[PDB]
């Protein structure tokens, strides 16, 4: 049969790139996102955020370094309405109101989701415990949060992330103005989640590189001695254990690699989830507690603790934006 | 408060108590 | 038991997979908590509750629900007698006292496995029949309550009204709307801007007439499943097994969350803006009008005008025939609230009419929604986002949508977690790759 | 209600105790000892 | 199990007093809850230059209202 | 414009249609073991 | 006479709160668990009635 | 001038990707 | 000996600051 | 638009010279017997 | 109410009750209870017409909504006091426009 044979080809593992059934969505959508991205990034008519005044050129053709160039999000005039090509009156109308933004993020997200599964439905067919797709939820949580969700809290994709290296910076700062994200606890964990990720990434990277059973000569590269498929243990635990076990007290050294590596992958992930929760907590205007006039004298004067400085800086920004 | 606070402290300390009595009993777990 | 037969302790619940006698003990106990939590908050809120002021002012996430069914509300959202609110909570407590008691009974002295004491109650996860039999009964029972809502709607008392010709409060529906034209075709609407998917529900009587179907659909479901048995195409997919059942439950339960997140945040019809606090879109909306009237009141005509931004000071003409508010509010021209719509004319707002047709409640209420525009902090520092230490609140409407979302998010992960472990378990290699023969070891090498 | 007017701590904290069950599980593990 | 019913209580009460006694005030020179702005003259008693501050901190503190 | 509308529908409808049957036909049957 | 009833009201919790301890402990040591203890059937059937005094009386009381 | 360098630089990236995915020397076992 | 010197010279001041923490919260 | 006139050579040398230096080493390795 | 058929006939029909019930004797056996049950029809009335998306566009329907919201809205706040005359007269002047403007739709 053609189908039964075709179905066998999609699922088949012999491909240099595995396309599972999720790949049937993933591949065309992303390949459609990128094509409509790089082009729109290079040539974007000066997309207008507000039909009142000010067209914004984030396109690359107009005088923009990679740094400054970005795809402008959709206008406020368009609001949150689903705004495809055909619904828009004219093609140039669809670009001038910031169509290509609303086009990319949909195909991107709906592409990003199916990717999260495509990692799964490969893992199921190689006969291996499938938790990667859990770990991958952490970015994908952040994706939906900043792209899809947060504008719903604002009711317009305009406040969504302009995608670009300057656009992103503009986003945070303005986002910092309104919601005071720094003082928010969920973010304050996300920092820990990222650092301790990078931190542990250094140690668990270091300690094992530190301990290498030597198959190499001093002149030769140290790496090449590892033979792909060695069933020897390439790194002594007993040696590296006592190392960290002497450096600090011997109690905390995490004897078990299977115990370690999990904790290695729990810390960054769980750290990130809170952020994508921290945003969604903000999108609904539930903000980071800003302690203000926490101190006052008997005379009613304001002793003006630090947070006020931040409270002022934000109060400074918001006026600037509008 | 304090009267109320005392009332709360007294009102639900069956958790630990339950386990301790059960532990003494060497019942089942 | 211990880990010897099982797995480790931190995960230790799933030791229950094969013990049904213990399994009922879990749920009935767990359901006991949920019930007990329900009445607790009720009384907890009722003690700190102030009947005079509005509900959303109180930081009150529950009593609005009870009220929304029209008990003790009164017209004007008066919140007349609190005693019906009191009865609800305490009853759930007493109900929990029974539940957990049973939950304990199955937890310990109840038989450790049900395959014997009652064969009827006995079930094997892998069995695709006696289990589906159970799926019927609940789907029947869960369908009963849906009707039992309508029993409140059509018969006993009457449910809340968002839109009344005045006061927007209490009505007993007479004729519910039912037909596939506006019901099945209802959910066929776009999810996106300007048309809610299920979040539109303009008329109250939609939900009642709608639940009738969901009432009479589910009753068919049980009768369908009770009298049927999975077909071939069903059997080839779905991985019948203890985990997967839980895995499917999540996905459904997850998507429910995002929907529940959507209602509370947008829909005014089901959750009346009155005692749930104004919807985010309505907030800036109403505020925009109070500025309008206060200036239009005194020596100024705002109808034909320009602003410093160029769009006009208040009113604009949308690309549609209707004319709307300006400012940031223009991003919401779709909102129709109980107070605003009558002020609106055939196309957009009728300016001449706006001045005259204001009511005593509207303007007052529309201004009452100015102070509360959903905002705030975790310590509840309120007012406009950077407004400094004034009017400190977080509108309960913002809490639910936040809360249920976060939970609903996890259940997506949860679904995507067990579905992995469910199938891999059925696939048998969930235990880890096999060192004897690696599936990858012998394959065509690209 | 006034007939119920005073049980201050009980009505003050009902809702915390559901959390306590989760805590109980650990103590009920502590004696069992993992 | 022996002196750990003695050390801790007698020691912990010390810290209780230095706040209550306010001894920590003039030890660490923190302002007192009423003491910031002497007279009214609402301004920052900001210490300025070097080889002074020991004498300059006196001035701000000297007034004290 | 309008032609594009129906086109996107047809194309999107096609993949999603092609997509479900993959699972609706014997997907667990495709795996190293059973 | 709400005081007459408020004392009986608290008598519910007092009797309940002990059965909160008693019932699990009754199952704790299976020795003479169901053998020695019929008090459940003695306490429970008496406990349920202590619920009905609450509302039906208070409906008239308050 | 300005832009045309970026596209060039960005092009060779892609020309690396497609090139680095398919043409890598397979790391055989043993 | 060695171990004792660690905690004694560390956790002791901790107990002494806990005085400052608590005894503060009742000021003002 | 106006630009640093010589800035273009910067990229080219910064692209090619490090690039080339990697090729030359590589092509050698390919020739190793 | 007893509303049936299309909007038009009933819309006209309700005004027969509306314009009448505005000014009656307060000292009659029941004006209130009569005015009570008469305005309850508004509830019945304006619930079903909210459902219509068609008439939600044109004037003549949204005219009536302006009238309905004007009249009935008084009765939640303080229904006991009769309306101000200035609010009473404006109602008829709205109805008078309506059935004419209402008729303007059909025979447009
Ligand atoms: C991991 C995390 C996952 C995150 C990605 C999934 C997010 C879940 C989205 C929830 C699904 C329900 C969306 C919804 O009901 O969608 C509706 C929401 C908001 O709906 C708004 O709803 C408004 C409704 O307002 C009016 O409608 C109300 C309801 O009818 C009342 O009538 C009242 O008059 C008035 O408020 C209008 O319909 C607007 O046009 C419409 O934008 O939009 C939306 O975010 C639309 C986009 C969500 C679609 C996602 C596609 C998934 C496939
Ligand atoms: C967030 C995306 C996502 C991902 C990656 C997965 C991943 C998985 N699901 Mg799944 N699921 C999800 C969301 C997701 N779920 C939701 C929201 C529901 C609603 C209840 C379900 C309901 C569900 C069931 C009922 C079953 C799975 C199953 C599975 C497994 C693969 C089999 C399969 O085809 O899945 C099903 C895939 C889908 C339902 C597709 C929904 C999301 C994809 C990514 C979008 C595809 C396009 C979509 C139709 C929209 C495009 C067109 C649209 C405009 C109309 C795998 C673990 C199976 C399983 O493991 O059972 C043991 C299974 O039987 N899922
Ligand atoms: C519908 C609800 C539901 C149910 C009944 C189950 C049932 C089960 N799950 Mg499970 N799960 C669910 C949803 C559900 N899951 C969701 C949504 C997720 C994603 C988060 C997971 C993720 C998950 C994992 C990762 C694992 C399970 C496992 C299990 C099995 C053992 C239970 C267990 O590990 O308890 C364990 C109980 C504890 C560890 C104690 C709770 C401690 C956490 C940290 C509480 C923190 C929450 C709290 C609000 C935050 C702190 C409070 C704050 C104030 C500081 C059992 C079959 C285990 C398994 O292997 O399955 C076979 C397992 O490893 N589940
Ligand atoms: C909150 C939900 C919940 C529920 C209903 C259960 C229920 C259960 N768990 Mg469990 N568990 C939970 C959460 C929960 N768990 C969490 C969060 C974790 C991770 C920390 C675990 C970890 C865990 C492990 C590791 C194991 C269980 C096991 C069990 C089962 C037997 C336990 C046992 O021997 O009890 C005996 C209990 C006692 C001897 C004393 C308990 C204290 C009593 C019941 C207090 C009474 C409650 C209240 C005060 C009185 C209400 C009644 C009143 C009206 C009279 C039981 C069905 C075991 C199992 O596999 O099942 C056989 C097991 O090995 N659980
Ligand atoms: C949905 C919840 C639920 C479910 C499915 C069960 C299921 C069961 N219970 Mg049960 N139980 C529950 C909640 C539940 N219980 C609660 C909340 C309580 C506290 C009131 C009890 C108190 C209880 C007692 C006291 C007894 C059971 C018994 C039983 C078993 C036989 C019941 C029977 O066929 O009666 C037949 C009656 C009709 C068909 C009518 C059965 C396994 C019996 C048992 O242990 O048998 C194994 C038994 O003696 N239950
Ligand atoms: C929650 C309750 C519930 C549950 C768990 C089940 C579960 C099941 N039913 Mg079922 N059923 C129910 C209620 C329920 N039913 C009700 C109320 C009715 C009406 C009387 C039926 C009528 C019914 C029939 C007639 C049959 C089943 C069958 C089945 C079995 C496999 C089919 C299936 O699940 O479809 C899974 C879903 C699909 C295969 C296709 C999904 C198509 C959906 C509807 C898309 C709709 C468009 C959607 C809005 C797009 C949005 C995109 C999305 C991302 C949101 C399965 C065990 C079959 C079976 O085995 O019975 C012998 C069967 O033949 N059911
Ligand atoms: C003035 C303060 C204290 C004195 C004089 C004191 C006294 C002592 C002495 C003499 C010992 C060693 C002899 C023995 O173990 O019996 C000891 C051991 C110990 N005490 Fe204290 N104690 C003080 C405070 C504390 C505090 C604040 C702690 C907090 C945990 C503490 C905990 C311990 C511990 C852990 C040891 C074991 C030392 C080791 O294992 O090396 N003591 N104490
Ligand atoms: C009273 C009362 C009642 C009852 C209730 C109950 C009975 C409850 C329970 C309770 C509970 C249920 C409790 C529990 C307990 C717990 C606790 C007390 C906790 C604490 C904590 C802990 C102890 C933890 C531990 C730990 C740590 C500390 C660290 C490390 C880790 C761990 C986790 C181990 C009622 C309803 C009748 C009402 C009236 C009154
Ligand atoms: C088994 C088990 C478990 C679980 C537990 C549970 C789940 C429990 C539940 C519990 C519950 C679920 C409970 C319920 C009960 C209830 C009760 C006990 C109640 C009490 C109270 C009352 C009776 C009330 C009274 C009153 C009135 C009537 C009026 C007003 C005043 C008052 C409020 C006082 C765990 C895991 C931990 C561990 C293992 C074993
Ligand atoms: C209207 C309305 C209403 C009613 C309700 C209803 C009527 C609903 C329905 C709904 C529904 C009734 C839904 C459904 C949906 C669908 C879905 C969501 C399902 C699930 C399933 C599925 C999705 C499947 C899956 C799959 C796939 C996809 C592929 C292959 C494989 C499988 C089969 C697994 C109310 C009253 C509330 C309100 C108003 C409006
Ligand atoms: C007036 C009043 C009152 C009284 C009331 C009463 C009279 C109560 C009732 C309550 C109730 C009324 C309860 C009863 C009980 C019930 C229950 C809680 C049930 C459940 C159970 C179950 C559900 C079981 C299960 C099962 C089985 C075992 C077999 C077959 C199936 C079934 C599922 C059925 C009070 C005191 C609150 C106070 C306030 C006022
Ligand atoms: C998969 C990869 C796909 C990549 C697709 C894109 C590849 C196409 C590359 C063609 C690039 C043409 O590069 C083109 O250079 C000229 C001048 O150098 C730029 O033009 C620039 O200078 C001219 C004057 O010289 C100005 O009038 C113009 O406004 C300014 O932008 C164009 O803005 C840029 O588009
Ligand atoms: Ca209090
Ligand atoms: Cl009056
Ligand atoms: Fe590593």
């Amino acid at each position: 049969n053609l189908w039964e044979r075709f179905c066998n080809w999609v699922t088949s593992t012999d491909n240099r790139l595995y396309v599972g059934w999720f790949g049937v969505i993933m591949i065309p959508t992303l390949l459609a996102a990128t094509i409509c991205f790089v082009i729109a990034f290079i040539a974007a008519p000066p997309v207008d955020i507000d039909g009142i005044r000010e067209p914004v050129s984030g396109s690359l053709l107009y005088g923009n370094n990679i740094i400054t160039g970005a795809v402008v999000p959709s206008s406020n005039a368009i609001g949150l309405h689903f705004y495809p090509i055909w619904e828009a009156a004219s093609l140039d109308e669809w670009l001038y109101n910031g169509g290509p933004y609303q086009l990319i993020i949909f195909h991107f997200l709906l592409g990003a989701s199916c990717y999260m599964g495509r990692q799964w439905e490969l893992s199921y067919r190689l006969g291996m415990r499938p938790w990667i797709c859990v770990a991958y939820s952490a970015p994908l949580a952040s994706a939906f949060a900043v792209f899809l969700i947060y504008p719903i809290g604002q009711g317009s994709f305009s406040d969504g992330m302009p995608l670009g290296i300057s656009g992103t910076f503009n986003f945070m700062i303005v986002f910092q103005a309104e919601h005071n994200i720094l003082m928010h606890p969920f973010h304050q964990l996300g920092v820990a989640g990222v650092f301790g990720g990078a931190l542990f990434c250094a140690m668990h990277g270091s300690l094992v590189t530190s301990s290498l059973i030597r198959e190499t000569t001093e002149t030769e590269s140290a790496n090449y001695g590892y033979k792909f498929g060695q069933e020897e243990e390439t790194y002594n635990i007993v040696a590296a254990h006592g190392y960290f076990g002497r450096l600090i007290f011997q109690y905390a050294s995490f004897n078990n690699s299977r115990s370690l590596h999990f904790f290695l992958a729990a810390w960054p992930v769980v750290g990130v989830w809170f952020t994508a929760l921290g945003i969604s907590t903000m999108a609904f205007n539930l903000n980071g507690f800003n302690f203000n006039h926490s101190v006052i004298d008997a005379k009613g004067n304001v002793i003006n603790t630090w947070a006020d400085i931040i409270n002022r800086a934000n109060l400074g920004m918001e006026v600037m934006h509008e | 408060v304090i009267a109320q606070l005392t009332m709360i402290a007294m009102i639900g300390i069956a958790g630990p108590m339950i386990i301790f009595l059960l532990a003494v009993r060497r019942g089942n777990l | 038991d211990q880990e010897s037969s099982g797995f480790a302790w931190w995960a230790g619940n799933a030791r229950l997979i094969n013990l049904s006698g213990k399994l009922l003990g879990a749920h009935v106990a767990h359901a006991g908590l949920i019930v007990f939590w329900a009445g607790a908050m009720t009384l907890f809120e009722l003690a700190h509750f102030i009947p005079e002021k509005p509900m959303y002012e109180q930081g009150l996430i529950l009593i609005p629900h009870i009220a929304t069914l029209g008990w003790g509300v009164g017209p004007g959202g008066e919140v007349v007698d609190t005693f019906p609110f009191f009865v609800v909570g305490v009853v759930h407590l007493i109900s929990s006292a029974v539940l957990g008691f049973g939950g304990v009974y199955h937890a310990i002295r109840g038989p450790e496995t049900l395959e014997e004491y009652s064969s009827f109650f006995g079930y094997d996860w892998k069995d695709k029949n006696k289990m589906t039999t159970i799926l019927g009964f609940h789907l029947i029972v869960l369908g009963i309550g849906a009707l039992l809502l309508v029993a409140k709607a059509m018969f006993f008392g009457g449910l809340y009204d968002t839109w009344a010709p005045g006061g927007g409060d209490v009505r007993v529906i007479t004729n519910p709307t039912l037909d596939p034209r506006v019901i099945f075709g209802y959910l066929l609407k776009s999810p996106f801007g300007g048309e809610g998917w299920i979040v539109s529900v303009n008329n109250l009587e939609d939900v009642v007439g709608g639940h009738i179907w969901i009432g009479l659909i589910c009753i068919a479901g049980g009768i369908w499943h009770i009298l049927t048995t999975p077909f071939g195409w069903a059997r080839r997919a779905f991985i019948w097994s203890g985990e997967a059942y839980l895995s499917y439950s999540l996905g459904a339960l997850s998507m429910m969350g995002f929907i529940a997140t959507c209602f509370v945040w947008f829909n005014n019809t089901v959750y009346p803006s009155e005692f749930y606090g104004p919807t985010g879109p309505e907030a800036s909306q109403a505020q925009a009008m109070t500025f309008l009237i206060r200036d239009q009141k005194l020596g100024a005509n705002v109808g034909s005008a320009q602003g410093p931004t160029g769009l006009g000071k208040y009113l604009m003409r949308s690309p549609t025939g209707e004319i709307i508010f300006g400012g940031e509010t223009m991003r919401f021209w779709d909102f129709r609230g109980p107070w605003l719509e009558p002020l609106r004319g055939p196309n957009g707002l009728d300016l001449n009419k706006i001045k005259n047709d204001i009511q005593p409640w509207q303007e007052r209420r529309a201004a009452e929604y100015m102070t509360h525009a959903p905002l705030g902090s975790l310590n509840s520092v309120g007012g406009v986002a950077t407004e400094i230490n004034s009017v400190n609140f977080v509108s309960p409407r913002s809490w639910l949508a936040t809360s249920h979302f976060v939970l609903a998010f996890f259940f997506l992960v949860g679904h995507l977690w067990h579905a992995g472990r469910a199938r891999a378990a059925a696939a048998g290699f969930e235990k880890g790759i096999d060192r004897e023969s690696e599936p990858v070891l012998s394959m065509p090498s690209l | 209600p006034e007939a119920y007017a005073i049980f201050d701590p009980l009505v003050d904290v009902l809702p915390v105790i559901p959390v306590l069950f989760l805590a109980l599980a650990f103590v009920w593990q502590a004696a069992v000892g993992f | 199990w022996v002196i750990h019913s003695i050390t801790i209580p007698a020691l912990f009460i010390a810290g209780w007093l230095f706040v209550s006694t306010g001894l920590a005030y003039d030890v660490f020179g923190t302002p007192r809850p009423d003491s910031y702005y002497a007279q009214e003259q609402r301004s920052i008693p900001l210490v300025t230059d070097r080889f002074e501050a020991k004498q300059q901190v006196e001035t701000f503190l000297e007034q004290l209202k | 414009m309008e032609t594009l509308k129906i086109t996107v529908y047809i194309v999107v409808t096609f993949f999603v249609l092609l997509f479900v049957f993959g699972f609706l036909s014997g997907d667990p049957a495709r795996n190293p073991k059973r | 006479m709400t005081i007459l009833f408020q004392l009986a009201l608290a008598a519910l919790v007092i009797l309940s709160f002990v059965m909160v301890i008693g019932v699990p402990v009754a199952y704790a040591s299976p020795q003479d668990w169901d053998r020695s203890k019929q008090l459940i059937f003695l306490g429970s059937g008496l406990w349920i009635a202590l619920v009905l005094v609450v509302g039906v009386l208070n409906f008239f009381v308050v | 001038m300005e832009t045309i360098t970026y596209v060039f630089i960005f092009a060779c990236i892609i020309a690396l990707f497609f090139f680095a995915i398919f043409f890598r020397e397979p790391p055989r076992i043993t | 000996t060695v171990r004792w010197v660690a905690v004694h010279t560390l956790a002791v001041p901790t107990i002494f600051f806990l005085g400052a923490i608590a005894a503060m919260q009742f000021i003002q | 638009m106006e630009v640093n006139q010589l800035g273009l050579i910067a990229t080219a040398l910064f692209v090619l010279v490090p690039s080339v230096f990697l090729i030359i080493l590589y092509v050698q390795t390919e020739s190793q017997q | 109410t007893g509303l049936t058929g299309n909007f038009r006939e009933d819309t006209l029909a309700l005004i027969s009750s509306l314009r009448e019930a505005i000014a009656l004797p307060e000292n009659d056996p029941n004006k209130k209870a009569a005015q009570a049950e008469a305005r309850k029809k508004l509830n019945d009335f304006f619930a079903l017409y909210r459902r219509d998306d068609s008439l939600r566009s044109l004037s003549s329907f949204m005219t009536m909504q302006t009238a309905l919201n004007s009249l009935a809205g008084h009765y939640s706040s303080y229904p006991n006091r009769p309306l101000p005359e200035k609010l009473k007269a404006r109602l008829e002047q709205e109805f008078k426009q309506v059935e004419l403007a209402l008729d303007r739709e059909a025979k447009s």
